[PDB]
């Protein structure tokens, strides 16, 4: 499981025909202020099905460069994604713009949406889930939600809230939605909170308030950062509590992991005094767990990467962006 | 003028080389500089530009 490359034409900002990448286990995209980085996180929420009234437009030919100023450069555009596999030949999935319609493509063949995201999901790619995706401020989100909406968020990806309103018109089945996927998030929260803050002398527990019926009531997260006693999440101060909301969300992306995570401006949340460790984590996952791509703004954040791209702007009637790459493992590790 | 990005990076470390890096983007932006890569990976090869009429030696 490994997005490999992606490649650009005359989609918002990058016009013409653009290679973004190749893609290492970690790569970061930076570069100065403009849409340029956000435009490329359109594009891969774009090839992945991403609706368009989540792409900043109203209308899916306002993708077109130069078409929200009446000006389009041409009559289509597509992003494209090579997803390559060990011992299997390369694959290549594209959404195409053409009569202001979304023409889906595998390997050249056209499809519909709904085998395309079938196939997607054999890889495991859930594009209606977006498994793959955390969205920016996605950890603060997380850190403010009390037992009971920690237990909405989990109904809203186990399927149990899917089944609500036959159960409440009267059962087996909601149960085994919600513990199989719990219990899932719940064994591996230990560990990655034990990993967040480097030292083993951390704990983190996640227990329902109603241990055979969770669907129904919160459900409890307990931490034990280092300098503290055990005190649950919700009694947690800043620095530390967003450590703690981390584990939470990547705990909930490691049940139905994604091969590749997409990471909108993560570091922002982080201070001197967790972004190195959160950014030694993502480097120790990606070389076996999960691809991962992050879209960053802090040094110390982005310097734990293999490969960087740089955005950067060129002058023209409209915004235009293009891409430059660069390999950061040649060089010696600092500090 | 030219400036080679690779060369001014040859003798820095890993949070040194992305801050000549990141620094390419921000003169490109500023029109200080062209930038040529002819392939992923390559070097990138830094030319005069239009806000800039001084020596590239100069602005690095």
């Amino acid at each position: 499981g490994f997005l490999k490359l992606i490649e650009i034409e005359n989609f918002k900002s990058y016009k013409g025909r653009q290679i973004i990448g190749p893609f290492q286990r970690f790569t970061a995209i930076i570069g100065p202020n403009g849409s340029g980085k956000s435009n490329l996180m359109d594009a891969i929420s774009f090839v992945l099905g991403e609706k368009t009234s989540n792409l900043r437009v109203k209308t899916l030919r306002d993708l077109i460069h130069g078409a929200p100023v009446g000006k389009p450069a041409a009559n289509r555009a597509f992003v494209s994604m090579v997803y390559s596999e060990e011992g299997a030949e390369d694959r290549t999935f594209a959404r195409v713009i053409v009569g202001g319609s979304s023409e889906y493509k595998i390997n050249n063949k056209v499809v519909q949406l709904h085998e395309y995201s079938e196939e997607l999901e054999k890889l495991g790619i859930l594009i209606k889930a977006r498994n793959f995706l955390v969205f920016q401020g996605a950890v603060e989100s997380i850190a403010m939600k009390n037992p009971k909406e920690r237990t909405a968020l989990f109904e809203e990806i186990s399927r149990s809230g899917e089944l609500a309103q036959e159960y409440d018109k009267r059962k087996k089945e909601r149960f085994d939605r919600f513990n199989a996927c719990f219990e899932s998030v719940a064994t591996n929260i230990d560990e990655i909170y034990k990993a967040l803050s480097r030292n083993s002398s951390a704990q983190a527990f996640l227990g329902p308030e109603n241990p055979e019926e969770p669907y129904l009531d919160g459900i409890n997260y307990n931490c034990v950062a280092p300098g503290k006693r055990f005190r649950p999440m919700d009694n947690l101060s800043g620095g530390e509590k967003t450590v703690a909301a981390l584990a939470l969300l990547f705990a909930i992306h490691s049940y139905k992991p994604a091969p590749f995570f997409v990471l909108d401006e993560i570091d922002a949340a982080l201070d001197n005094t967790n972004i190195g460790k959160v950014a030694n984590y993502i480097k120790e996952q990606s070389t076996c767990n999960f691809q991962a791509i992050v879209i960053s703004l802090k040094e110390e954040f982005y310097t734990k990467a293999e490969s960087l791209i740089g955005v950067y702007p060129e002058q023209g009637d409209c915004v235009i962006s293009k891409v430059l790459t660069f390999d950061l493992t040649k060089y010696p590790d600092a500090n | 003028e030219s400036i080679s990005l690779l060369e001014l990076c040859r003798n820095t470390n890993r949070k040194q080389a992305a801050a000549k890096f990141y620094s390419f983007l921000v003169l490109k932006k500023q029109q200080a500089i062209e930038l040529t890569q002819e392939e992923p990976y390559s070097d990138i090869i830094a030319t005069p530009g239009p806000r800039f009429h001084g020596s590239l030696e100069v602005l690095f």
